[PDB]
């Protein structure tokens, strides 16, 4: 018809927590742990070879 | 005076098994798996003769 409807619904719309693919971070490669000592084992023993 | 020894130890490699290294330090620069017909596949690169 023509009639004004009351609007009486108090809305409740919790927006669901979207999901997280948590990273594996990486700070230091593999490169970098390897190369942080000043004195490297492999080396050694192929100067002593 | 002269003595010949047979020492038997265990070596060691890691992947991608490029070269093994005894106990004693010898650092070998030979696949523990080339057979002589897989150079292509395996590292070898101590003296040919
Ligand atoms: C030296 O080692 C190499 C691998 O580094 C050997 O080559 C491989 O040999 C195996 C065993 O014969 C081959 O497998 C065969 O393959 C076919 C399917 O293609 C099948 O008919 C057989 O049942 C068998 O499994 C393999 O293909 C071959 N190549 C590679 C790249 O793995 C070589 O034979 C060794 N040589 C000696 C003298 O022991
Ligand atoms: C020798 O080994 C190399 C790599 O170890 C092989 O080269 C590969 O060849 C395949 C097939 O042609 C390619 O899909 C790969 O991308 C290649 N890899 C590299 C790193 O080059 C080569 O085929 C081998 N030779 C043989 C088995 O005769």
């Amino acid at each position: 018809s023509s009639i004004s409807t009351v609007d009486s619904m108090i809305a409740l719309d919790i927006d669901p927590l979207e999901n997280t693919d948590f990273r594996v971070l990486e700070l230091y490669s593999q490169k970098e742990l390897r190369s942080s000592n000043v004195f490297d084992l492999e080396e050694i023993m192929r100067e002593f070879n | 005076n002269l003595n010949c020894m047979v020492t038997i130890t265990t070596a060691r490699s890691k992947y991608p098994y490029h070269f093994f290294a005894t106990s004693t330090g010898d650092v070998v620069d030979i696949s523990p798996f080339y057979n002589g017909t897989n150079r292509n596949a395996s590292y070898f690169g101590e003296n040919a003769d």
